[PDB]
């Protein structure tokens, strides 16, 4: 089977700015490649087929090139419009399927921002119902890439949490990012301390907020 | 005499896949062991007659058609099959007597650059009949509004290339294919074998 | 007007059924290799299925025996029609016309199709209080409710700065869930009330939750 890997997942840049969208066939594909543009909520839009031909109605900052194993998509000067996420498609491929790119999220380039950190504990009302939500809130930082740790104990907890992400904002250019760790009421109540630890690039360590249950 | 099979699996040149060459062959002695004891032939298919058990059988007529196609495409060559190739290019009958056959030619049908010499049948309104052979240029109209040879938006050249670059993976490298169809009509016999 | 679009989408139970229509205006359906694909939430695009104009189809494989495309002619429609659904049928669905080596340049909107066992619910809304220890952090966790979507405001809208309404999760009991916060001054904690008011038309539920400082 042939596969598609593209490169980066995603990319930070200012309006003006040369962008540069990478695809690697496993085997060749001579020019049997298409590119798309997708925004949130929208269908895609072909931007470049047969690996190196511009769509009609799309921009000539557009451009595609490579041909075999290795793919480029090109946007020579980033337009407002550009913002979204792009990937390519090996065309005509067996057996019968679309195999389509990760993705290449381009997002609004902006100063480090280093999260807010808060913790929630569970509400008395919601404790009265059998289960317990604990929340973890990261507030208005930049870059998207964020890792949040939740301890129980001291114990590193994985499997019982999820996460929410905003879209940048569209006045500061941050994200927001929510994560909630859910425990039976009789779970949370065998345990004292309960943590969030959140690493980032504009944090020099790791910051932790922390509650004890009861206090 | 002998039956001119060099003629066309040791063919120099070999046609694109919409315009698929056939040659008639007649009037000879067919030594089949030729083809089947070979071992330079990745597909070998046949439908309704033993390949070993040929050289005692008479035809009115034999066809060789060739042409080259996708690797991944060869599949398609066979009774019963869909696709592209199928469809819009060169279709078997669902009775079909006769032998398929396809080895691997990157080697030859391949450049550098892309070798665009060899073209497929990429849009067709409807399927062809079997052994039908569609040279046609005309543009093709897949919207309302019609095309008078423009191309254009919904007006599609109904040729495509392959362009065959010698990194491709098997599936999109070039396979040389020759099917051989074996036909008894009322009239006298003109190729047996050996 | 060179257009696709979609319709039929909904909610529907596993196992159940559903067709899906994609009108066409411009491309004629019959004339084109036409796709159905669809993508689930956070995940890539899934081809589906695809006719040929010659009338050859094909399916993905994990739709083999329970989706039958087609097409009307006369209607120029395309059609997929959906038996025995599960829920990892859940997607926006798609309709498109595939030129092959060209790509694909003509999309539908999309029609969006959920299945789902889950009953339909009402959230229930929680506090999410400011702690104790210059700006603060509150807001409302919004638990529990089937289908989307919910809407939250604060304040009956008089509080939208610095409002963060996170997209809803999907949890393994089925059910959404969902938090609104925001972030205050710390000095307002004692003399501004904060309410969120919770609106989740399909279950006729809307909710105001006063948040307030923990009393230990
Ligand atoms: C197709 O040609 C090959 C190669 O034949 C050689 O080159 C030709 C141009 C001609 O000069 C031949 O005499 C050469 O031998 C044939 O393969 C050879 O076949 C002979 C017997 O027919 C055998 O003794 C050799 O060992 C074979 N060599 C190889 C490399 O396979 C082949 O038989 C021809 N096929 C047909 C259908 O005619
Ligand atoms: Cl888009
Ligand atoms: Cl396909
Ligand atoms: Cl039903
Ligand atoms: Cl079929
Ligand atoms: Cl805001």
């Amino acid at each position: 089977e042939i596969v598609m890997t593209q490169s980066p997942s995603s990319l930070s840049a200012s309006v003006g700015d040369r962008v540069t969208i990478t695809c690697r066939a496993s085997q060749g594909i001579s020019s049997y490649l298409a590119w798309y543009q997708q925004k949130p909520g929208k269908a895609p839009k072909l931007l470049i087929y047969a690996a190196s031909t511009l769509q009609s109605g799309v921009p000539s900052r557009f451009s595609g090139s490579g041909s075999g194993t290795d793919f480029t998509l090109t946007i020579s000067s980033l337009q407002p419009e550009d913002f979204a996420t792009y990937y390519c498609q090996q065309l005509d491929s067996y057996p019968p399927g679309y195999t389509f790119g990760q993705g290449t999220k381009v997002d609004i380039k902006r100063t480090v921002a280093a999260p807010s950190v808060f913790i929630f504990p569970p509400s008395d009302e919601q404790l009265k119902s059998g289960t317990a939500s604990v929340v973890c809130l990261l507030n208005n930082f930049y870059p998207r890439e964020a890792k949040v740790q939740w301890k129980v104990d001291n114990a590193l907890q994985s499997g019982n949490s999820q996460e929410s992400v905003t879209e940048q904002d569209s006045k500061d250019s941050t994200y927001s990012l929510s994560s909630t760790l859910t425990l039976s009421k009789a779970d949370y109540e065998k345990h004292k301390v309960y943590a969030c630890e959140v690493t980032h690039q504009g944090l020099s360590s790791p910051v932790t907020k922390s509650f004890n249950r009861g206090e | 005499n002998l039956c001119p099979f060099g003629e066309v699996f040791n063919a120099t040149r070999f046609a694109s896949v919409y315009a698929w060459n056939r040659k008639r062959i007649s009037n000879c002695v067919a030594d089949y062991s030729v083809l089947y004891n070979s071992a330079s032939f990745s597909t070998f298919k046949c439908y309704g007659v033993s390949p070993t058990k040929l050289n005692d059988l008479c035809f009115t007529n034999v066809y060789a058609d060739s042409f080259v196609i996708r690797g991944d495409e060869v599949r398609q060559i066979a009774p019963g099959q869909t696709g592209k190739i199928a469809d819009y290019n060169y279709k078997l009958p669902d009775d079909f007597t006769g032998c398929v056959i396809a080895w691997n030619s990157n080697n030859l049908d391949s450049k550098v650059g892309g070798n665009y010499n060899y073209l497929y049948r990429l849009f067709r309104k409807s399927n062809l009949k079997p052994f039908e052979r569609d040279i046609s240029t005309e543009i093709y109209q897949a919207g309302s509004t019609p095309c008078n040879g423009v191309e254009g938006f919904n007006c599609y050249f109904p040729l495509q290339s392959y362009g065959f670059q010698p990194t491709n993976g098997v599936g999109y490298q070039p396979y040389r294919v020759v099917v051989l169809s074996f036909e008894l009509l009322h009239a006298p016999a003109t190729v047996c074998g050996k | 007007q060179v257009q696709l679009v979609e319709s039929g989408g909904g909610l529907i139970q596993p196992g159940g059924s559903l067709r899906l229509s994609c009108a066409a205006s411009g491309v004629t359906v019959s004339s084109n290799y036409m796709s159905w694909v669809r993508q689930a939430p956070g995940k890539g695009l899934e081809w589906v299925s695809i006719i040929y104009s010659g009338g050859t189809t094909y399916y993905a494989d994990s739709v083999k025996g329970r989706f039958t495309i087609s097409r009307d002619s006369s209607m120029n429609t395309l059609y997929l029609q959906m038996n025995s659904l599960r829920a990892e049928d859940t997607a926006v669905y798609y309709c498109a016309r595939d030129l092959m080596v060209y790509g694909i340049d003509v999309w539908g909107q999309g029609t969006t199709v959920t299945v789902s066992s889950a009953s339909t619910k009402g959230p229930s809304v929680f506090p999410l209080a400011p702690s104790s220890k210059g700006t603060a952090a509150l807001g409302c966790l919004v638990k529990d409710y089937f289908p989307e979507p919910v809407t939250v405001s604060w304040n009956s809208g008089a509080l939208t700065s610095g409002v963060h309404t996170f997209p809803a999760v999907l949890q393994s009991s089925g059910l959404y869930s969902l938090s609104s916060v925001v972030t205050v001054p710390s000095s307002s904690l004692g003399t501004q009330t904060y309410i969120c008011n919770v609106n989740h038309k399909p279950s006729n539920t809307k909710v105001d939750k006063k948040v307030e400082p923990k009393s230990c």
